[PDB]
RNA sequence: UUUUU
RNA sequence: UUUUU
RNA sequence: UUUUU
RNA sequence: UUUUU
RNA sequence: UUUUU
């Protein structure tokens, strides 16, 4: 189960 | 008694018996299918989250709105348990790439989520939250007692009976408001004005008529 | 065309046929979905959806029992109403023209569908009309001359 | 002139995302699936839906 | 331009500690969970809520 | 009757079985595991007392 | 007659 | 159809 | 979801 | 009719 | 469109 980033990538 | 349109046949009787749509994929409760497709692309996309690793994350995704309920003001994090720890994805490219509304994109997962109320079931008392919310004292129709549950032609009238209780019960006559406040807010027009050295006043150029008598 | 019809039919079984209809409406080709828009149907529509679609009345009737035949079929209009029946989802669809050769007992499932589905609709006639400009024109002069943008020459004045 | 042709538009930036033009944001138009209709110039024909009128 | 990279930073800051920028404390927004959207300079795309709109 | 997306299963099965969270833990009345945590952490720091008592 | 998504 | 956190 | 002192 | 950035 | 310190 991935842990998650706030303002990551692709955006 | 057949259609006609200048004498002519409006029907084709030959594809009228070879046509088994499955009286599902052809609601309008349930989200097309390019656009439940175009949803599940945009959640991995913003997620970055391998394909491999994806079906996992709907699995929590389903069990956290089968507690919860999928309201298009749903905001903050959805949790999922890793283990014995927590795991707080965002809610935002959810409900932010829904595009008819949550609701029909989530009743692709409505028999899904009705046999994981069963399994659950087997093991423990487990009624969702939501049938914790609406107060439904059967226990039983806990199975059918979640937001989003899709109703087809083969379920339990006394399904549909609870089912459409718990929507009038949750409803409570929501007066839908279209508009609110618009973004043009200056209703005044532009002072295009000019100021001078000679004005008397800043609102006010020169008195005329003053007579001073 | 007549096989997009065939489809439209049973679209139209399934969900409503109301005016307010938008969006695509989907048929089954196989297994994939094709999406047609709505448009043009209800644009064309000339008295409104449901005298064109009941056209389609008896043939939707027949189609709900030929789908019986295999499966449980009952159109989705007919679990919205929650008709606890079941045999009479030959006749719980939503542009189904009650003809004098149909049972009784389904006349009043109908009405009892239409009465329930209505709920007492003040149909309004009119709403805001396109005329918005209440106040008439500034046709007034401005003047360099002028004393103030809404005053020309204070006049009667006395200072005192 | 160009108004059934940005109507057109507006369904076919909607197939594939939720796109509501910025006249509809700043009208706040609550509904989206209006947002076919929510544009500055549209010309309001007698095939026009009601509740778009 | 800084609009939605902004937005996730107050979310970003919400994570840790009650985090409301000051432009949501002089506007006297109540709520708290519209902080994210509670700053000057939000672009308000199709894409965001109808509340925060 | 599971979801497709491109003709491929939106979902895992095999975690389906294996998934079990206590119904509790993944309610919204219930704040999550980190905001408690930091909750508990800055209430003791802003009383100045052990982690025993 | 219209109003049943 | 939307509105059920 | 918030609103229960 | 114009006035909707 | 600008005007939100």
């Amino acid at each position: 189960v991935p842990r998650i980033k706030a303002i990551t990538s692709k955006m | 008694r057949m259609p006609k349109s200048k004498g002519a046949t409006v029907l084709n009787l030959e594809h009228l018996l070879e046509y088994a749509p499955q009286q599902i994929d052809i609601s309008n409760t349930r989200a097309t299918q390019s656009q439940f497709d175009t949803w599940y692309e945009a959640v991995q996309l913003a997620y970055d989250i391998g394909e491999t690793e994806m079906p996992t994350v709907m699995n929590g995704l389903m069990v956290w709105c089968i507690e919860n309920g999928t309201s298009p003001n749903i905001n903050g994090v959805w949790v999922m348990m890793d283990g014995d720890e927590q795991v707080e994805y965002p809610l935002k490219p959810i409900v932010e790439n829904a595009k008819p509304t949550l609701r029909q994109i989530m009743a692709h997962f409505s028999d899904v989520a009705e046999a994981y109320i069963e399994m659950r079931n087997k093991k423990e008392p487990y009624m969702p939250r939501y049938g914790l919310v609406r107060n439904l004292r059967d226990g039983s129709l806990a199975r059918y007692a979640f937001d989003f549950y899709e109703v087809t032609s083969r379920t339990p009238v006394r399904a549909r009976e609870a089912h459409i209780q718990m929507k009038a019960a949750a409803l409570k006559s929501a007066q839908s408001r279209l508009f609110g406040l618009d973004g043009g807010i200056s209703t005044q027009e532009e002072n295009t004005e000019r100021h001078t050295t000679e004005d008397v006043s800043p609102s006010m150029h020169t008195l005329l008529g003053v007579k001073n008598m």
